[PDB]
């Protein structure tokens, strides 16, 4: 069962796509598996809808894993499902959330990255599409949100290289499709490591959201939020003041679809291991961001 | 895959020295033990021209040579 799935360790796709279907199985009423998308290799890409019913329920994105080496994500997205089913009926607030809301959750949104960092290289970051002699592209630069302008780079060989067109990448083009067909998005959360950050947008701009004064607000309160289990501390801002200038970004296009509590989370730690975070730190890391992002849905709400 | 399970990782030969190589199983590359891994690839990061902004990973930067520095990405 879910309940004997060890939480403390790092698994392979396969074991949590198997994890998934057991977490339905055990809960038919709350959570569901969709199929949004193909990869390029073929591999299915996977979302559970957590939902207690209604029509039209405004919707919570989170994506965990558009980059493969962040082992931290993935291993968070498989201790929040499991969350999702035991805070249900209990947690007053949560419960409150699931009776008015819809949450949508990729666990691995780069399935084919993941099982290359498992087999073959550790730290591999972009997707597996080629062509070139070069393979892949920075998934977190094909949205279309300052596609191909500064904040990412033209060489097919780069980290951050943004692809052929905005969308060309299939495990972002079926986000896309998914959540505009869906129509009622008030939430879009990507989850990447490390750093210990909470950002808004934007990354490909200079430009000062809108929204900006409130998504600030939210991002010092979930902050407050996840500092209080272990004393994790957290910075906040826009991408570009806080790390760098980023195009063809995640949250910077949710934003423009006009989903306005869209935030990237970069998890655990510092520096000190990186994206090779000892699998000791998954439990506690989840836990916290746990948190930051309840006090995210909750002002949603 | 033992390599994965005994703490370590899958890496390209060309990614890790001989001396931080292990025999651990299940790579279509090496297993390597990525504690003993030095300079800017080894550490997650990317050589980088100077004038890109980024998260710049100082001790790794000269390991880029002239004109580059080393990146991380997040
Ligand atoms: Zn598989
Ligand atoms: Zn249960
Ligand atoms: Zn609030
Ligand atoms: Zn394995
Ligand atoms: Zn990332």
């Amino acid at each position: 069962s879910t309940n004997t799935f060890n939480y403390a360790t790092y698994h392979t796709l396969d074991e949590i796509y198997d994890f998934m279907d057991l977490l339905v199985a055990e809960h038919p009423q709350l959570v569901s598996k969709l199929q949004i998308g193909r990869s390029y290799e073929g591999r299915p890409i996977y979302v559970l809808k957590f939902s207690t019913g209604g029509s039209n329920r405004p919707a919570i994105w989170i994506d965990l894993g558009i980059h493969s080496r962040e082992w931290i994500t993935q291993a968070t997205g498989v201790w929040f499902a499991k969350k999702f089913t035991e805070d249900y009926g209990q947690d007053p607030s949560f419960t409150a959330i699931l009776d008015s809301m819809d949450i949508f959750l990729e666990i691995v949104t780069n399935p084919d990255g993941f099982a290359f960092t498992h087999s073959q290289n550790r730290l591999w970051r972009k997707t597996r599409s080629v062509t070139s002699l070069c393979v892949g592209v920075d998934a977190n630069r094909n949205w279309d949100a300052g596609f191909g302008k500064a904040g990412a780079s033209s060489s097919p060989c780069s980290e951050t290289y943004h692809g052929k067109y905005a969308n060309s990448e299939v495990e972002v083009k079926s986000i896309v499709d998914f959540v505009k067909d869906h129509g009622n998005f008030k939430a879009f959360l990507s989850i990447h490591s490390y750093s210990q950050l909470l950002l808004y947008p934007y990354g490909y701009t200079t430009q000062s959201i809108p929204d900006k004064t409130e998504l600030n607000q939210v991002a010092k309160s979930a902050v407050a939020a996840l500092k209080s289990l272990y004393g994790t501390s957290y910075k906040y801002g826009s991408i570009i003041t806080t790390i760098y200038q980023a195009s063809g970004g995640s949250i910077d296009w949710s934003y423009n679809q006009g989903i306005k509590y869209s935030f990237t989370f970069e998890l655990r730690d510092t520096g000190r291991y990186g994206f090779l975070l000892p699998a000791s730190q998954i439990i506690p890391t989840a836990q916290e961001t746990w948190l930051g992002v309840l006090t995210i849905m909750e002002h949603t709400v | 895959n033992e390599c994965v399970s005994k703490g370590f990782g899958c890496l390209p030969q060309s990614d890790c020295p001989q001396e931080a190589r292990l025999s651990y199983g299940g790579c279509s590359t090496v297993c390597c033990d990525l504690s003993k891994l030095t300079g800017c690839k080894g550490k997650g990061g990317e050589c980088n021209p100077l004038d890109r902004q980024c998260k710049e990973l100082q001790a790794e930067s000269a390991s880029c040579g002239k004109g580059q520095k080393c990146c991380v990405w997040l």
